[PDB]
Protein backbone atom coordinates (compact mmCIF):
# COMPACT_ATOMS: atom_id res chain seq x y z
CA UNK A 1 2.25 -2.92 -0.97
CA UNK A 2 0.00 0.00 0.00
CA UNK A 3 3.11 2.24 0.23
CA UNK A 4 4.16 1.50 -3.36
CA UNK A 5 3.01 4.89 -4.71
CA UNK A 6 4.58 7.13 -2.02
CA UNK A 7 8.08 8.64 -2.35
CA UNK A 8 10.86 7.05 -0.33
CA UNK A 9 11.70 10.39 1.34
CA UNK A 10 8.01 10.94 2.17
CA UNK A 11 7.76 7.51 3.87
CA UNK A 12 10.80 8.33 5.98
CA UNK A 13 9.40 11.75 6.86
CA UNK A 14 6.07 10.20 7.88
CA UNK A 15 7.81 7.51 9.94
CA UNK A 16 9.40 10.32 11.97
CA UNK A 17 5.95 11.91 12.42
CA UNK A 18 4.44 8.56 13.49
CA UNK A 19 7.27 8.19 16.02
CA UNK A 20 6.50 11.60 17.52
CA UNK A 21 2.77 10.75 17.63
CA UNK A 22 3.51 7.33 19.21
CA UNK A 23 1.83 5.63 16.20
CA UNK A 24 4.15 2.64 15.88
CA UNK A 25 1.95 0.47 13.65
CA UNK A 26 1.85 3.35 11.16
CA UNK A 27 5.56 3.88 11.66
CA UNK A 28 6.20 0.20 10.95
CA UNK A 29 4.19 0.26 7.70
CA UNK A 30 5.97 3.40 6.48
CA UNK A 31 9.39 1.85 7.10
CA UNK A 32 8.40 -1.43 5.48
CA UNK A 33 7.33 0.75 2.53
CA UNK A 34 10.73 2.46 2.61
CA UNK A 35 12.68 -0.84 2.67
CA UNK A 36 10.70 -2.27 -0.26
CA UNK A 37 12.01 0.60 -2.46
CA UNK A 38 15.14 -1.52 -2.69
CA UNK A 39 17.77 1.06 -1.68
CA UNK A 40 20.05 0.28 1.28
CA UNK A 41 19.22 2.07 4.55
CA UNK A 42 21.30 4.74 6.24
CA UNK A 43 22.12 4.53 9.94
CA UNK A 44 19.19 6.78 10.90
CA UNK A 45 16.86 4.73 8.66
CA UNK A 46 17.85 1.44 10.33
CA UNK A 47 17.16 2.93 13.75
CA UNK A 48 13.65 3.95 12.67
CA UNK A 49 12.95 0.46 11.33
CA UNK A 50 14.11 -1.17 14.54
CA UNK A 51 12.25 1.24 16.85
CA UNK A 52 9.02 0.74 14.88
CA UNK A 53 8.93 -3.06 14.97
CA UNK A 54 10.26 -3.43 18.52
CA UNK A 55 7.42 -1.23 19.70
CA UNK A 56 4.79 -3.19 17.73
CA UNK A 57 6.14 -6.59 18.83
CA UNK A 58 6.71 -5.34 22.42
CA UNK A 59 2.98 -4.65 22.84
CA UNK A 60 2.15 -8.07 21.42
CA UNK A 61 4.64 -9.98 23.59
CA UNK A 62 3.31 -8.26 26.71
CA UNK A 63 -0.30 -9.17 25.83
CA UNK A 64 0.78 -12.75 25.14
CA UNK A 65 2.42 -13.06 28.56
CA UNK A 66 -0.60 -11.70 30.36
CA UNK A 67 -2.85 -14.18 28.55
CA UNK A 68 -0.46 -17.13 28.70
CA UNK A 69 -0.37 -16.93 32.50
CA UNK A 70 -4.16 -16.58 32.78
CA UNK A 71 -4.19 -19.79 30.70
CA UNK A 72 -1.74 -21.66 32.99
CA UNK A 73 -3.67 -20.58 36.10
CA UNK A 74 -6.80 -22.14 34.52
CA UNK A 75 -5.10 -25.60 34.47
CA UNK A 76 -4.74 -26.22 38.24
CA UNK A 77 -13.10 -24.40 37.23
CA UNK A 78 -13.89 -25.14 33.56
CA UNK A 79 -14.35 -21.84 31.73
CA UNK A 80 -14.41 -22.86 28.04
CA UNK A 81 -11.88 -22.37 25.19
CA UNK A 82 -12.02 -18.56 25.16
CA UNK A 83 -8.69 -17.97 26.93
CA UNK A 84 -6.88 -20.40 24.60
CA UNK A 85 -8.62 -19.02 21.49
CA UNK A 86 -7.69 -15.46 22.30
CA UNK A 87 -4.13 -16.43 23.32
CA UNK A 88 -3.77 -18.21 19.92
CA UNK A 89 -5.14 -15.14 18.17
CA UNK A 90 -2.53 -12.89 19.81
CA UNK A 91 0.19 -15.50 19.23
CA UNK A 92 -0.74 -15.71 15.55
CA UNK A 93 -0.48 -11.96 15.06
CA UNK A 94 2.87 -11.91 16.88
CA UNK A 95 4.15 -14.60 14.53
CA UNK A 96 2.94 -12.66 11.48
CA UNK A 97 4.93 -9.60 12.61
CA UNK A 98 8.13 -11.64 13.24
CA UNK A 99 7.61 -13.30 9.86
CA UNK A 100 7.25 -9.86 8.24
CA UNK A 101 10.57 -8.60 9.69
CA UNK A 102 12.40 -11.88 8.90
CA UNK A 103 11.10 -11.60 5.33
CA UNK A 104 12.45 -8.04 4.95
CA UNK A 105 15.82 -9.32 6.29
CA UNK A 106 15.88 -12.19 3.80
CA UNK A 107 14.61 -9.91 0.95
CA UNK A 108 17.08 -8.26 0.74
CA UNK A 109 18.58 -6.29 3.65
CA UNK A 110 21.05 -8.95 4.83
CA UNK A 111 22.57 -9.97 1.47
CA UNK A 112 23.08 -6.32 0.39
CA UNK A 113 24.72 -5.37 3.75
CA UNK A 114 28.49 -5.26 3.05
CA UNK A 115 29.73 -3.04 5.90
CA UNK A 116 30.16 -4.50 9.39
CA UNK A 117 27.91 -1.90 11.05
CA UNK A 118 24.89 -2.66 8.82
CA UNK A 119 25.57 -6.40 8.73
CA UNK A 120 25.78 -6.71 12.52
CA UNK A 121 22.66 -4.63 12.85
CA UNK A 122 20.64 -6.94 10.59
CA UNK A 123 21.94 -10.21 12.01
CA UNK A 124 21.13 -8.96 15.51
CA UNK A 125 17.61 -8.12 14.30
CA UNK A 126 17.33 -11.62 12.88
CA UNK A 127 18.42 -13.12 16.19
CA UNK A 128 15.91 -11.03 18.15
CA UNK A 129 12.92 -11.94 15.93
CA UNK A 130 13.70 -15.70 16.06
CA UNK A 131 14.08 -15.30 19.84
CA UNK A 132 10.59 -13.81 20.01
CA UNK A 133 9.22 -16.69 17.94
CA UNK A 134 11.06 -19.07 20.26
CA UNK A 135 9.34 -17.51 23.30
CA UNK A 136 5.94 -18.78 22.03
CA UNK A 137 7.04 -21.95 20.20
CA UNK A 138 5.92 -25.31 21.67
CA UNK A 139 5.81 -27.78 18.75
CA UNK A 140 9.70 -26.46 15.58
CA UNK A 141 11.11 -25.00 18.79
CA UNK A 142 14.59 -26.53 18.49
CA UNK A 143 14.96 -25.30 14.87
CA UNK A 144 13.86 -21.78 15.82
CA UNK A 145 16.30 -21.71 18.76
CA UNK A 146 19.17 -22.77 16.50
CA UNK A 147 18.25 -20.08 13.94
CA UNK A 148 18.41 -17.45 16.71
CA UNK A 149 21.75 -18.80 18.07
CA UNK A 150 23.20 -18.94 14.57
CA UNK A 151 22.31 -15.33 13.71
CA UNK A 152 23.54 -13.96 17.07
CA UNK A 153 26.84 -15.87 16.83
CA UNK A 154 27.54 -14.62 13.28
CA UNK A 155 26.88 -11.06 14.44
CA UNK A 156 29.20 -11.58 17.46
CA UNK A 157 32.04 -12.84 15.22
CA UNK A 158 31.77 -9.78 12.96
CA UNK A 159 31.42 -7.35 15.87
CA UNK A 160 34.42 -8.86 17.69
CA UNK A 161 36.56 -8.43 14.54
CA UNK A 162 35.32 -5.08 13.24
CA UNK A 163 34.08 -2.81 16.05
CA UNK A 164 35.50 -1.39 19.32
CA UNK A 165 34.21 -2.99 22.57
CA UNK A 166 32.25 0.17 23.50
CA UNK A 167 30.31 0.33 20.25
CA UNK A 168 26.62 0.56 21.40
CA UNK A 169 25.31 -2.04 18.92
CA UNK A 170 28.09 -4.46 19.98
CA UNK A 171 27.04 -3.96 23.61
CA UNK A 172 23.32 -4.26 22.81
CA UNK A 173 23.94 -7.37 20.73
CA UNK A 174 25.75 -8.99 23.66
CA UNK A 175 23.08 -7.95 26.15
CA UNK A 176 20.38 -9.54 23.91
CA UNK A 177 22.48 -12.66 23.25
CA UNK A 178 22.98 -13.20 26.95
CA UNK A 179 19.20 -12.85 27.57
CA UNK A 180 18.88 -15.54 24.89
CA UNK A 181 21.21 -17.87 26.80
CA UNK A 182 19.40 -17.25 30.09
CA UNK A 183 15.71 -17.25 29.13
CA UNK A 184 15.56 -19.33 25.91
CA UNK A 185 18.48 -21.77 25.71
CA UNK A 186 18.52 -22.68 29.41
CA UNK A 187 22.20 -21.69 29.86
CA UNK A 188 22.50 -19.33 32.90
CA UNK A 189 26.25 -19.90 33.03
CA UNK A 190 26.77 -18.85 29.42
CA UNK A 191 24.53 -15.80 30.01
CA UNK A 192 26.50 -14.63 33.06
CA UNK A 193 29.88 -15.25 31.43
CA UNK A 194 29.01 -13.30 28.28
CA UNK A 195 27.57 -10.35 30.23
CA UNK A 196 30.72 -10.22 32.43
CA UNK A 197 33.30 -10.39 29.63
CA UNK A 198 31.33 -7.81 27.62
CA UNK A 199 31.15 -5.37 30.56
CA UNK A 200 34.87 -5.74 31.39
CA UNK A 201 36.02 -5.23 27.80
CA UNK A 202 33.89 -2.08 27.42
CA UNK A 203 35.14 -0.70 30.76
CA UNK A 204 38.76 -0.94 29.56
CA UNK A 205 37.98 0.94 26.32
CA UNK A 206 35.96 3.90 27.75
CA UNK A 207 39.11 6.08 27.88
CA UNK A 208 38.96 6.39 24.07
CA UNK A 209 35.41 7.84 23.91
CA UNK A 210 34.42 11.47 23.67
CA UNK A 211 31.87 12.73 26.22
CA UNK A 212 28.93 11.87 23.91
CA UNK A 213 30.16 8.37 23.04
CA UNK A 214 30.86 7.85 26.76
CA UNK A 215 27.21 8.61 27.66
CA UNK A 216 25.86 6.18 25.04
CA UNK A 217 28.05 3.18 25.95
CA UNK A 218 27.58 3.51 29.72
CA UNK A 219 23.78 3.48 29.41
CA UNK A 220 23.67 -0.08 28.04
CA UNK A 221 26.62 -1.14 30.25
CA UNK A 222 24.31 -0.31 33.17
CA UNK A 223 21.71 -2.74 31.73
CA UNK A 224 24.30 -5.56 31.62
CA UNK A 225 25.10 -4.84 35.27
CA UNK A 226 21.39 -4.75 36.22
CA UNK A 227 21.01 -8.18 34.65
CA UNK A 228 24.12 -9.53 36.39
CA UNK A 229 22.71 -8.30 39.74
CA UNK A 230 19.52 -10.29 39.10
CA UNK A 231 21.33 -13.42 37.85
CA UNK A 232 24.15 -13.65 40.41
CA UNK B 1 13.26 -10.72 34.96
CA UNK B 2 16.25 -9.70 32.82
CA UNK B 3 15.95 -6.69 30.54
CA UNK B 4 16.89 -6.85 26.86
CA UNK B 5 18.03 -3.77 24.98
CA UNK B 6 15.20 -1.12 24.75
CA UNK B 7 14.23 1.69 22.36
CA UNK B 8 17.49 3.74 22.83
CA UNK B 9 17.67 3.79 19.01
CA UNK C 1 -19.52 -8.47 11.19
CA UNK C 2 -16.51 -10.70 11.90
CA UNK C 3 -17.93 -11.40 15.40
CA UNK C 4 -21.23 -12.71 14.02
CA UNK C 5 -20.39 -16.38 14.68
CA UNK C 6 -19.11 -16.03 18.28
CA UNK C 7 -21.37 -16.40 21.34
CA UNK C 8 -22.42 -13.25 23.14
CA UNK C 9 -21.00 -14.53 26.45
CA UNK C 10 -17.71 -15.45 24.73
CA UNK C 11 -17.35 -11.92 23.27
CA UNK C 12 -17.86 -10.44 26.73
CA UNK C 13 -15.38 -12.87 28.25
CA UNK C 14 -12.80 -12.00 25.60
CA UNK C 15 -13.39 -8.27 26.06
CA UNK C 16 -12.40 -8.74 29.71
CA UNK C 17 -9.25 -10.60 28.60
CA UNK C 18 -8.40 -7.84 26.08
CA UNK C 19 -8.81 -5.28 28.87
CA UNK C 20 -6.36 -7.16 31.09
CA UNK C 21 -3.91 -7.46 28.17
CA UNK C 22 -4.31 -3.74 27.32
CA UNK C 23 -5.58 -4.73 23.83
CA UNK C 24 -8.23 -2.03 23.42
CA UNK C 25 -8.74 -2.34 19.66
CA UNK C 26 -9.54 -6.02 20.19
CA UNK C 27 -11.67 -5.11 23.18
CA UNK C 28 -13.59 -2.59 21.07
CA UNK C 29 -14.29 -5.14 18.31
CA UNK C 30 -15.49 -7.75 20.82
CA UNK C 31 -17.91 -5.27 22.42
CA UNK C 32 -19.17 -4.06 19.06
CA UNK C 33 -19.78 -7.75 18.33
CA UNK C 34 -21.64 -8.06 21.63
CA UNK C 35 -23.87 -5.01 20.97
CA UNK C 36 -24.80 -6.23 17.48
CA UNK C 37 -26.38 -9.36 19.06
CA UNK C 38 -29.31 -7.05 19.75
CA UNK C 39 -29.78 -7.67 23.49
CA UNK C 40 -29.64 -4.69 25.87
CA UNK C 41 -26.42 -4.30 27.87
CA UNK C 42 -26.03 -4.73 31.62
CA UNK C 43 -24.22 -2.13 33.70
CA UNK C 44 -20.93 -4.05 33.56
CA UNK C 45 -21.34 -4.48 29.78
CA UNK C 46 -21.82 -0.73 29.22
CA UNK C 47 -18.67 0.01 31.20
CA UNK C 48 -16.64 -2.36 29.01
CA UNK C 49 -17.99 -0.73 25.85
CA UNK C 50 -17.13 2.74 27.09
CA UNK C 51 -13.65 1.81 28.36
CA UNK C 52 -12.82 0.13 25.04
CA UNK C 53 -13.73 3.01 22.75
CA UNK C 54 -12.42 5.77 25.01
CA UNK C 55 -9.06 4.06 24.99
CA UNK C 56 -9.04 3.64 21.19
CA UNK C 57 -10.19 7.22 20.54
CA UNK C 58 -7.88 8.59 23.29
CA UNK C 59 -4.80 7.30 21.43
CA UNK C 60 -6.08 8.81 18.19
CA UNK C 61 -6.92 12.23 19.68
CA UNK C 62 -3.46 12.44 21.25
CA UNK C 63 -1.76 11.61 17.92
CA UNK C 64 -3.95 14.19 16.17
CA UNK C 65 -2.93 16.92 18.62
CA UNK C 66 0.75 16.15 18.26
CA UNK C 67 0.46 16.32 14.47
CA UNK C 68 -1.93 19.28 14.34
CA UNK C 69 0.57 21.44 16.25
CA UNK C 70 3.51 20.30 14.08
CA UNK C 71 1.29 21.47 11.20
CA UNK C 72 0.57 24.92 12.73
CA UNK C 73 4.27 25.44 13.52
CA UNK C 74 5.00 24.82 9.80
CA UNK C 75 2.83 27.85 8.82
CA UNK C 76 4.89 30.68 10.40
CA UNK C 77 10.59 26.43 5.52
CA UNK C 78 8.52 24.57 2.89
CA UNK C 79 8.53 20.86 3.74
CA UNK C 80 5.87 19.40 1.41
CA UNK C 81 2.34 18.01 2.07
CA UNK C 82 3.45 15.09 4.26
CA UNK C 83 2.45 16.62 7.61
CA UNK C 84 -1.01 17.53 6.29
CA UNK C 85 -1.46 14.16 4.56
CA UNK C 86 -0.62 12.22 7.68
CA UNK C 87 -2.70 14.53 9.90
CA UNK C 88 -5.69 13.93 7.54
CA UNK C 89 -5.04 10.19 7.67
CA UNK C 90 -5.17 10.20 11.49
CA UNK C 91 -8.17 12.55 11.45
CA UNK C 92 -10.01 10.25 9.05
CA UNK C 93 -9.49 7.20 11.24
CA UNK C 94 -10.63 9.17 14.30
CA UNK C 95 -13.81 10.13 12.47
CA UNK C 96 -14.44 6.51 11.46
CA UNK C 97 -14.26 5.43 15.11
CA UNK C 98 -16.64 8.21 16.28
CA UNK C 99 -18.96 7.29 13.41
CA UNK C 100 -18.83 3.64 14.51
CA UNK C 101 -19.87 4.46 18.10
CA UNK C 102 -22.56 6.95 16.99
CA UNK C 103 -23.93 4.25 14.68
CA UNK C 104 -24.16 1.71 17.53
CA UNK C 105 -25.99 4.39 19.59
CA UNK C 106 -28.45 5.08 16.78
CA UNK C 107 -28.82 1.30 16.02
CA UNK C 108 -30.24 0.60 18.54
CA UNK C 109 -28.83 1.28 22.03
CA UNK C 110 -30.51 4.66 22.60
CA UNK C 111 -34.07 3.83 21.47
CA UNK C 112 -34.15 0.57 23.50
CA UNK C 113 -32.83 2.32 26.68
CA UNK C 114 -35.90 2.83 28.91
CA UNK C 115 -34.29 3.22 32.35
CA UNK C 116 -32.68 6.53 33.34
CA UNK C 117 -29.30 4.95 34.17
CA UNK C 118 -28.87 3.37 30.71
CA UNK C 119 -30.42 6.31 28.88
CA UNK C 120 -28.16 8.87 30.55
CA UNK C 121 -25.19 6.66 29.89
CA UNK C 122 -25.89 6.49 26.15
CA UNK C 123 -26.74 10.15 25.69
CA UNK C 124 -23.53 11.09 27.49
CA UNK C 125 -21.63 8.78 25.13
CA UNK C 126 -23.32 10.49 22.20
CA UNK C 127 -22.31 13.90 23.52
CA UNK C 128 -18.70 12.82 24.01
CA UNK C 129 -18.31 11.35 20.48
CA UNK C 130 -19.79 14.47 18.80
CA UNK C 131 -17.46 16.54 21.01
CA UNK C 132 -14.50 14.58 19.68
CA UNK C 133 -15.68 15.13 16.11
CA UNK C 134 -16.09 18.81 16.94
CA UNK C 135 -12.46 18.99 18.12
CA UNK C 136 -11.26 18.27 14.55
CA UNK C 137 -14.10 19.85 12.54
CA UNK C 138 -13.26 22.95 10.46
CA UNK C 139 -15.77 23.03 7.58
CA UNK C 140 -20.23 21.19 9.49
CA UNK C 141 -18.71 22.41 12.76
CA UNK C 142 -21.76 24.32 13.99
CA UNK C 143 -24.07 21.33 13.33
CA UNK C 144 -21.72 18.95 15.15
CA UNK C 145 -21.47 21.32 18.13
CA UNK C 146 -25.26 21.55 18.36
CA UNK C 147 -25.57 17.74 18.21
CA UNK C 148 -23.15 17.46 21.16
CA UNK C 149 -24.96 20.20 23.16
CA UNK C 150 -28.31 18.60 22.45
CA UNK C 151 -27.27 15.13 23.63
CA UNK C 152 -25.56 16.44 26.79
CA UNK C 153 -28.54 18.64 27.72
CA UNK C 154 -31.03 15.76 27.31
CA UNK C 155 -28.84 13.60 29.53
CA UNK C 156 -28.61 16.43 32.12
CA UNK C 157 -32.43 16.81 32.23
CA UNK C 158 -32.89 13.07 32.86
CA UNK C 159 -30.07 12.90 35.41
CA UNK C 160 -31.39 15.94 37.30
CA UNK C 161 -34.84 14.31 37.54
CA UNK C 162 -33.92 10.67 38.14
CA UNK C 163 -30.58 10.31 39.96
CA UNK C 164 -29.03 11.59 43.23
CA UNK C 165 -26.43 14.39 42.90
CA UNK C 166 -23.58 12.04 43.92
CA UNK C 167 -24.31 9.44 41.26
CA UNK C 168 -20.91 8.95 39.50
CA UNK C 169 -22.33 9.07 35.94
CA UNK C 170 -24.23 12.28 36.81
CA UNK C 171 -20.98 13.80 38.06
CA UNK C 172 -18.98 12.53 35.07
CA UNK C 173 -21.63 13.80 32.66
CA UNK C 174 -21.40 17.26 34.22
CA UNK C 175 -17.61 17.24 34.21
CA UNK C 176 -17.62 16.36 30.46
CA UNK C 177 -20.38 18.88 29.67
CA UNK C 178 -18.44 21.65 31.36
CA UNK C 179 -15.28 20.73 29.36
CA UNK C 180 -17.56 21.06 26.32
CA UNK C 181 -18.57 24.59 27.32
CA UNK C 182 -14.96 25.61 27.99
CA UNK C 183 -13.01 24.03 25.12
CA UNK C 184 -15.59 23.62 22.32
CA UNK C 185 -18.44 26.13 22.69
CA UNK C 186 -16.27 29.05 23.85
CA UNK C 187 -18.28 29.57 27.07
CA UNK C 188 -15.85 29.70 30.06
CA UNK C 189 -18.55 31.22 32.25
CA UNK C 190 -21.00 28.41 31.59
CA UNK C 191 -18.22 25.86 32.21
CA UNK C 192 -17.27 27.35 35.59
CA UNK C 193 -20.89 27.76 36.71
CA UNK C 194 -21.81 24.16 35.87
CA UNK C 195 -18.72 22.72 37.57
CA UNK C 196 -19.44 24.80 40.73
CA UNK C 197 -23.14 23.95 41.07
CA UNK C 198 -22.39 20.27 40.40
CA UNK C 199 -19.66 20.14 43.08
CA UNK C 200 -21.82 21.93 45.68
CA UNK C 201 -24.86 19.70 45.12
CA UNK C 202 -22.76 16.53 45.43
CA UNK C 203 -21.05 17.83 48.60
CA UNK C 204 -24.45 18.28 50.29
CA UNK C 205 -25.53 14.71 49.44
CA UNK C 206 -22.36 12.79 50.53
CA UNK C 207 -23.89 12.09 53.97
CA UNK C 208 -26.21 9.52 52.34
CA UNK C 209 -23.43 7.37 50.79
CA UNK C 210 -21.91 4.22 52.20
CA UNK C 211 -18.10 4.11 52.44
CA UNK C 212 -17.80 2.57 48.93
CA UNK C 213 -20.18 5.03 47.25
CA UNK C 214 -18.36 7.84 49.09
CA UNK C 215 -15.01 6.81 47.55
CA UNK C 216 -16.45 6.70 44.01
CA UNK C 217 -18.20 10.10 44.07
CA UNK C 218 -15.29 11.98 45.66
CA UNK C 219 -12.85 10.79 43.00
CA UNK C 220 -14.64 12.61 40.18
CA UNK C 221 -15.53 15.54 42.49
CA UNK C 222 -11.77 16.04 42.78
CA UNK C 223 -11.56 16.30 38.96
CA UNK C 224 -14.21 19.06 38.93
CA UNK C 225 -12.17 20.92 41.55
CA UNK C 226 -8.91 20.41 39.58
CA UNK C 227 -10.62 21.95 36.56
CA UNK C 228 -12.01 24.86 38.59
CA UNK C 229 -8.49 25.56 39.92
CA UNK C 230 -7.21 25.80 36.34
CA UNK C 231 -10.15 27.90 35.08
CA UNK C 232 -10.51 30.38 37.96
CA UNK D 1 -5.67 21.94 30.06
CA UNK D 2 -8.90 20.70 31.68
CA UNK D 3 -9.38 16.99 32.26
CA UNK D 4 -12.50 15.16 31.11
CA UNK D 5 -13.70 12.02 32.86
CA UNK D 6 -11.15 9.12 32.47
CA UNK D 7 -11.28 5.31 32.44
CA UNK D 8 -12.70 4.93 36.03
CA UNK D 9 -15.33 2.65 34.44
C1 LIG E 1 19.41 -3.40 20.01
C2 LIG E 1 19.93 -2.48 21.05
C3 LIG E 1 18.87 -1.74 21.85
C4 LIG E 1 21.08 -1.64 20.56
O1 LIG E 1 22.13 -2.14 20.23
O2 LIG E 1 20.87 -0.34 20.66
C5 LIG E 1 22.02 0.51 20.37
C6 LIG E 1 21.90 1.82 21.07
C1 LIG F 1 -17.84 9.14 31.73
C2 LIG F 1 -17.27 9.21 33.11
C3 LIG F 1 -15.81 8.85 33.21
C4 LIG F 1 -18.18 8.60 34.14
O1 LIG F 1 -19.27 9.06 34.38
O2 LIG F 1 -17.61 7.62 34.83
C5 LIG F 1 -18.37 7.12 35.97
C6 LIG F 1 -17.47 6.52 36.99
CL1 LIG G 1 0.02 2.14 16.89
CL1 LIG H 1 -10.38 -14.98 19.59
CL1 LIG I 1 21.87 -16.74 9.85
CL1 LIG J 1 -4.80 -2.17 20.85
CL1 LIG K 1 -0.39 9.49 4.96
CL1 LIG L 1 -29.90 13.76 20.74
MG1 LIG M 1 -15.19 -25.05 41.76
MG1 LIG N 1 14.85 29.07 5.80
Amino acid sequence: GAMGSMERASLIQKAKLAEQAERYEDMAAFMKGAVEKGEELSCEERNLLSVAYKNVVGGQRAAWRVLSSIEQKSNEEEKGPEVREYREKVETELQGVCDTVLGLLDSHLIKEAGDAESRVFYLKMKGDYYRYLAEVATGDKKRIIDSARSAYQEAMDISKKEMPPTNPIRLGLALNFSVFHYEIANSPEEAISLAKTTFDEAMADLHTLSEDSYKDSTLIMQLLRDNLTLWT
Amino acid sequence: RAHSCPASL
